[PDB]
């Protein structure tokens, strides 16, 4: 009765967002604000809001009422 | 996160034609208890002139908003806007006035999407005299938790800024076909406008409205972006979603031009009609 | 209103919490009613309303329903038997290591979900998980929870209970993620290994010589920016104890979960996924069902 780790699946009814440690390396926090280094501090780094967008600008594209 | 908001489960309706039934419901239903309470009376307002009403103090709103001291977010002013669609989507102009609907759903979205701001500053946004402005208050305090319940508690609204703001982060990314993106804003902005003096809120996922407002600004711009819809999002893959998507934005389109702004000698008479059905209310 | 009130369940500054029967299903709820001027609506009311209307996990507190009166307002949620600070202060109540893994794999799932999500309860801490009749924890008291990911949005440093608030929010982070939550996950995790407060600073200052001194005063190559904090102030360099002296029955992979939990830089510290991901909930033994938790009675 071991516990198995399982990606939490929800359905967002639109495109694949790309992921977290992703969006560095495809180039997506070109193009928004760095985070301040008080920002970095805290923990917050960009690349929760431009996931944050990239997540929203895809939620529910493909659904519909 | 929309796809389960409650806004998708309870307040993205199938057309336009639910939207005009909740509405004529809404007003009938006001009409059978003002007769059960003391029937063709002229006296009422008929649905279309309730939508007159609410589209020119949703205007009025969007005023309010936009000289607001301090600067007032454009997700409360989304939010507002929002809840005042919603409100008059299930109740009558006759039997509360949207004006004081209108400051209500204001104060309310300022609560709710952490605005904070002092109830002292919110009525001094009234261009008023302050003993008016104190009344404003009473009425904005009566009428909220109204407001909350007539909303459903469902107080969360999901704005097309923020998949805008993706959108243009995806297409500076992944579609490198459009140099500089950012020449779309503008106009893309422009159009959502448009589309929130519409029932397309109430009819439309917030990223479809986004995305309808970037390809109308790209189209007007003379840019195709067909490719970006197929290949960078992958509809090349389904058709049929490609064909829904393209169907959605038509549609959020078609229903910005079929829009007619409330005129303002037809509003002075539906506002002399409105306040003589509230004196008498 | 279609509500009888059995008992008495608590006060608190914005409300007063009753047991009750739904009527309509003869259910058991608790009715949170808020207590109160010119202002309308409290806003930890209305805050609770919209967050807890967009969630729908096992393992965050279902709000029910809704009602109320002008201006006072009462929230109907699903009805809890006890909280995690009944059980790790219960001395009678014996926290295994399966127990621990439990509560632990619990509350991560539920901070998985409200994170994925982006909210921050901001306020976890031993009250707020609560523990139902059949043993199934949840996240509770979304009084101070809060919309992350934003950088329009600047929110405060004061947030989170004291003795679980991440060293980010002592030295003043104006913005944060998801760090101010799993911090004090990890502070609650070693309140459930040692049944005592981990770090009970009396104050802010207090706090984090508790914090230093119990896990070393971290250095720039551990926590980069650190200074660029508004509330940042140098510390003796205190060695810190290792972790293995602090949970000495704690074995080397509940002892990475710990040291990923109480990374000084919030970024380097371990999300509630990749917590969930490390070996520590996969090895033996497998956390206890719910019906087998330990109930304070
Ligand atoms: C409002 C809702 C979330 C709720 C459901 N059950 N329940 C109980 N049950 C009794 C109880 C007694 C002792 C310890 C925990 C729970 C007590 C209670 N007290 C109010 C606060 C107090 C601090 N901890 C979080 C609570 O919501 N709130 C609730």
């Amino acid at each position: 009765a071991l516990y198995e780790y399982q990606p939490l699946q929800i359905e967002t009814y639109g495109p694949h967002v790309p992921e977290l440690e992703m969006l560095g390396r495809l180039g997506y926090l070109n193009h928004v604000r760095a985070a301040s280094p008080q920002d970095l501090a805290g923990g917050y780094t960009s690349s929760l809001a431009c996931h944050r967008a990239l997540q929203d600008a895809f939620s529910g594209l493909f659904w519909q009422p | 996160m929309y796809h389960n908001s409650s806004q998708k489960r309870h307040w993205t309706f199938s057309s336009e034609e639910q939207l005009a039934r909740l509405r004529a419901d809404a007003n009938r239903k006001f009409r059978c208890k003002a007769v059960a309470n003391g029937p063709n009376d002229p006296v009422f307002l008929e649905p279309h002139e309730e939508m007159t009403l609410c589209k020119y103090y949703e205007k009025r709103l969007l005023e309010f908003c936009s000289v607001f001291k301090p600067a007032m977010p454009r997700s409360v002013v989304g939010t507002a806007c929002m809840y005042f669609k919603r409100f008059y989507l299930n109740n009558s102009v006759m039997e509360y006035h949207p004006r004081i609907i209108m400051l209500t759903c204001a104060f309310l979205a300022c609560k709710v999407d952490e605005f904070n701001v002092s109830s002292p500053q919110f009525v001094g946004n009234l261009r008023e005299s302050p003993l008016g402005q104190e009344k404003a208050l009473e009425q904005i305090l009566e009428y909220e938790l109204l407001l909350i319940q007539q909303l459903n508690f469902h107080l969360i609204v999901h704005n097309p800024y923020r998949p805008f703001e993706g959108f243009l982060i995806d297409l500076k990314t992944r579609y490198p076909i459009l140099e500089n993106p950012e020449i779309l804003r503008k106009t893309a902005d422009d159009f959502l406008n448009r589309i929130a003096l519409t029932d397309a809120y109430l009819l439309y996922t917030p990223s479809q409205i986004a995305l309808t407002a970037i390809l109308s600004s790209a189209s007007r711009a003379g840019i195709t972006m067909e490719s970006y819809l197929s290949e960078s999002l992958m509809l090349k893959e389904n058709r049929t979603c490609l064909s829904q998507l393209l169907d959605i934005m038509k549609s959020m389109r078609n229903l910005v031009k079929k829009y007619e702004p409330p005129r303002s000698e037809e509003v002075a008479v539906l506002k002399q009609k409105l306040e003589r059905c509230h004196s008498a209310e | 209103k279609r509500y009888e009130k059995l008992d008495f369940l608590g006060e608190g500054q914005f409300a007063t919490v009753y047991k009750a029967r739904d009527k309509n299903t003869n259910q058991i709820v608790a009715i949170k009613k808020i207590k109160l001027a010119k202002d309308g609506i409290n806003r930890t009311a209305l805050r609770e309303i919209k967050l807890l209307q967009e969630l729908s996990h096992p393992n965050i507190i279902g709000l029910l329903d809704a009602f109320g009166h002008k201006s006072n307002i009462s929230l109907v949620f699903d009805f809890m038997e006890t909280d995690l600070e009944v059980i790790i202060k219960d001395n009678s109540l014996v926290l295994t290591p399966s127990h621990i893994k439990a509560y632990m794999l619990m509350t991560l799932q539920g901070l998985e979900y409200l994170h994925q999500h982006w909210i921050l309860h901001r306020d976890l801490k031993p009250n707020n998980l609560l523990l139902d009749e059949n043993g199934v924890l949840k996240l509770a008291d979304f009084g101070l929870a809060k919309s992350f990911g934003s950088p329009n949005r600047a929110y405060t440093h004061q947030v989170v209970t004291r003795w679980y608030r991440a060293p980010e929010l002592l030295f003043g982070a104006r913005m944060y993620g998801v760090g101010v939550d799993m911090w004090a996950v990890g502070c609650i995790l070693a309140e459930l290994l040692l049944r005592v407060p981990f770090l009970p600073g009396d104050s802010d200052l207090d706090q984090l010589t508790r914090i230093f001194e119990t896990l070393g005063t971290p250095t720039e190559e551990q926590w980069p920016d650190m200074c660029s904090l508004p509330d940042y102030v140098t510390f003796k360099s205190f060695p810190g104890i290792p972790l293995h002296h602090i949970f000495s029955a704690a074995g080397d992979d509940l002892l990475d979960l710990i040291q990923g939990l109480f990374l000084f830089n919030p970024c380097a510290r371990i999300t509630a996924t990749q917590a969930l991901k490390m070996k520590y909930f996969s090895n033996r033994p497998g956390p206890t069902p719910g019906c087998q938790l330990p109930r304070p009675n």
